[PDB]
DNA sequence: ACTCTACCGATAAGCAGACATACCTCTCGATCCTGTGC
RNA sequence: ACAGAUCGUGUCCAUCGAGAGGU
C-alpha cells in the first residue's frame, strides 16, 4: 500500500528505541543495577554504529 | 484397626485469598504465589467458558 | 519423417520450519575475569 | 529583603535455569 507501508520500507535506516517502560530495571537483591536484555543489546547496537561511523 | 498415614498436603498451606495486593513491575498484572500474595491466573478455557456462558460484561 | 536442441507440464526426493491439557505448591544454584598497568 | 536537617507519608527485592510435587 502506497500510503501506510512501502515496499521501500523493509530497509532500517532509522531505528527507534523503547521507552524505560519496555526495559525496566532490575533492582534485585542488594543494591546492583541488573538491567534488561534489551538495552544490553541497544547498547551494543549504538557501539556497533559509532564504530562503523568511525571507521568510515 | 488399620493403618493409616498423614501426608504432607495440609489446607493450612494451601488456602489463599487476593484482594488489591502486591503488584508487578513489567506487565503490572497481579504477581504470583501464595507466599508473596499472588492472584489466581484466569486462563484462556476460562476465557472461553465466560464466552460460552454469554457473560460479556 | 526425426534427426540438432529449447520451454511447457507432472513427479521424486532431499533440504529445512512448528509443537505438543490446565491449575497451582515448594526448594536451589547463578548473574567474570586475566593480561596489563608505573 | 529572604534564605531548611531529615519529616512524612515509601515502592518491592528481581530474572534465568534445574529438581521434587500434588488434582
Amino acid at each position: 500500500n502506497e500510503v501506510f507501508s512501502r515496499p521501500e520500507w523493509m530497509i532500517l535506516t532509522c531505528l527507534p528505541v523503547p521507552p524505560p517502560p519496555v526495559r525496566p530495571s532490575i533492582s534485585f537483591n542488594e543494591s546492583q543495577r541488573g538491567e534488561d536484555d534489551l538495552t544490553f543489546k541497544l547498547a551494543d547496537i549504538l557501539k556497533a554504529n559509532i564504530s562503523l561511523e568511525t571507521l568510515e | 484397626p488399620t493403618y493409616y498415614q498423614r501426608l504432607r498436603h495440609m489446607v493450612d498451606d494451601k488456602i489463599h485469598a487476593r484482594a488489591r495486593g502486591p503488584m508487578q513491575v513489567l506487565t503490572r498484572q497481579p504477581v504470583e504465589g501464595r507466599s508473596r500474595d499472588g492472584g489466581l491466573r484466569f486462563g484462556e478455557m476460562e476465557r472461553d467458558c465466560m464466552i460460552a456462558h454469554g457473560a460479556a460484561s
